[PDB]
């Protein structure tokens, strides 16, 4: 089968700047009728893929001409003259010249924006959960940029690495920031044996750790 | 308006088989090739096969002969893909598409895609979720705006549907992708509102887990 190699894997570009993605094939994509069947698809977060370009450089209907494609043989390039927020997603080159049709591994386009500090919120277990014998402490770190962030949980001063469950959203198409949720789960018994619960984060926007905590007591 | 509607998420036991459907409307079903594409763990697309409903003619990617069987019912304008003897590699999202390449014109017409059907191959049991409201104490963010949350944990399989105030409240909402641990998924969502809104007017988390016919509403009380 034809191997399709895309580079780069990810690209971070600011709104208004150009971007270009490269696609290489292990065999020439020139078909015997003289046509080159190389397509480009865009898959936006949570949507199905959509074709942007066919026959190397022909734009599909409804596709902005800020997007152009070029190349021949084994080397192809997709270019976006001016990036807009709606261009966020994964781009794929797919060849139809050789059977079976094969796809490149994809290039994720992310919009580079100004640094944004996380807004952190922490939540103690609800009565409901405690009744059942479990206790989860939740920490939301909303709207930050870059995506690179490290969160640690500390209970009464010592790091707790077990029972932590993290999840990140994809880049938001409204403000280009990222958000993350971090949940520490313990038994009700152990929860009631400690005092301080701290959600600690490391991020480019601050030289010292970003902290959020609460002390559980009674009254 | 050309549309392709695919069937819902499937939880399949290893070794068994499933039949996925792709219902079309808005164009002459018999005149265009329908293609099926597979997507594993995010970015990672593979072309499966194509069928021309008019004649029943099909072409398969070698890797999938014996795994996939494509059929089309002209009377209901529905394309089907049967997957047999499922195993680990078969857990993926499957798309059907009226791709648009017209072999005779050596050119293309617009491509339309279904929304995708997620297939999970597992023998783990179906479990209803527990929904927990998250009211601030330090997650108050002081005055101005306050963020609330909703924790959905211990369910299987995906998906679960979470809305705030029945869909009314959609701005300032972040719903995090579910994470699997110990045969159970956990999901959460946060909503940011102004101090004037909450606690004054109520905020309610709506959760639905079709696999277990679970539908639960949790009001965020102070
Ligand atoms: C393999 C061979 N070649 C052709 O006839 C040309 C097919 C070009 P295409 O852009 O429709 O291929 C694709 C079709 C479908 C996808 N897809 O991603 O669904 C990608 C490419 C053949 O059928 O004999
Ligand atoms: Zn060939
Ligand atoms: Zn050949
Ligand atoms: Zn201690
Ligand atoms: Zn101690
Ligand atoms: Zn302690
Ligand atoms: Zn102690
Ligand atoms: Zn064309």
């Amino acid at each position: 089968d034809i191997v399709m190699t895309q580079s780069p894997l990810t690209l971070s570009v600011t709104i208004g700047q150009p971007a270009s993605i490269s696609c290489k094939s292990s065999q020439s994509l020139l078909y015997s009728n003289g046509k080159t069947y190389l397509n480009w698809l865009l898959q936006r977060p949570g949507q199905s893929p959509k074709r942007l370009i066919h026959l190397v450089s022909k734009l599909d209907s409804g596709v902005p001409d800020r997007i152009t494609g070029s190349g021949s043989g084994t080397d192809f390039t997709l270019k976006i003259s001016r990036v807009e927020a709606a261009d966020l997603g994964v781009y794929y080159c797919v060849q139809g010249t050789h059977f079976p049709y094969t796809f490149g591994g994809g290039t994720k386009l992310e919009i580079l924006r100004a640094d944004a500090a996380p807004t952190v919120s922490i939540f103690p277990p609800s009565s409901e959960q405690l009744t059942s014998g479990g206790a989860s402490v939740v920490c939301f770190l909303n709207n930050f940029y870059p995506k690179d962030i490290n969160v640690k949980w500390k209970i009464d001063g010592s790091e707790r690495q077990n029972g932590v469950l993290n999840s990140w959203t994809d880049q938001d198409s409204k403000d280009s920031t990222y958000s993350m949720s971090s949940t520490l789960t313990l038994t009700k018994d152990e929860y009631e044996r400690h005092n301080s619960y701290t959600c600690e984060a490391t991020h480019k926007t601050s030289t010292s750790p970003i902290v959020k905590s609460f002390n559980r007591n009674e009254c | 308006e050309m549309q392709l509607q695919q069937s819902g998420a499937e939880l399949l036991r290893p070794g068994t088989s499933v039949k996925l459907s792709c219902k079309t409307s808005g164009y002459i079903f018999t005149s265009y090739w329908i293609h099926w594409v597979k997507q594993r763990s995010g970015q990672g697309l593979e072309w499966i096969a194509r069928i021309y409903p008019g004649t029943g003619s099909t072409y398969y990617n070698e890797k999938f002969k014996g795994k996939a069987t494509l059929t089309a019912d002209k009377s209901s304008s529905t394309a089907y893909m049967q997957l047999s003897t499922l195993k680990s590699e078969d857990s993926a999202v499957y798309f059907c598409t009226r791709w648009g390449f017209i072999p005779v014109r050596e050119d293309y017409v617009m491509d339309y895609w279904g929304q995708g059907t997620l297939v999970t191959v597992s023998s783990a049991k179906t479990t209803a979720p527990s929904v927990y409201p998250l009211a601030p104490v330090c997650g108050d963010t002081t005055g101005s705006s306050v963020t609330l949350g909703c924790l959905v944990k211990g369910y299987f399989p995906e998906p679960v549907t979470l809305t705030w105030n029945s869909g009314s409240l959609s701005s300032g909402v972040h719903t995090f992708p579910a994470v699997l641990q110990s045969d159970l998924y956990t999901l959460s969502s946060s909503v940011t509102v102004t101090s004037s809104t909450w606690p004054s007017q109520s905020i309610t988390c709506n959760v639905a887990h079709p696999a277990s016919s679970t539908k639960v509403d949790k009001k965020i009380e102070p």
